[PDB]
């Protein structure tokens, strides 16, 4: 629900890997959203 | 025990690296200063900001 408003994104973390990234994905924590 | 240590730069960005130095700051006089990089003549004064 991102509702009506306003606030800023504070800088968290910069790092310099300095690769290639072309595509991204997320994972999940389970033990046999 | 000795180490021959490598300094290589190649065909890899400068993307990782390091730094430092230090002299008890001067107030209310019209010197030059260099803050980490950052390169001025004018007077240092105590602020609220």
């Amino acid at each position: 629900d991102l509702p009506q408003g306003f606030s800023a994104l504070e800088p968290l973390v910069d790092l310099p890997i300095g690769i290639n990234i072309t595509r991204f994905q997320t994972l999940l924590a389970l033990h046999r959203a | 025990r000795v180490v021959v240590l490598s300094f290589e730069l190649l065909h890899a960005p400068a993307t990782v690296c390091g730094p430092k130095k230090s002299t008890n700051l001067v107030k209310n006089k019209c010197v030059n200063f260099n803050f980490n990089g950052l390169t001025g003549t004018g007077v240092l004064t105590e602020s609220n900001k």
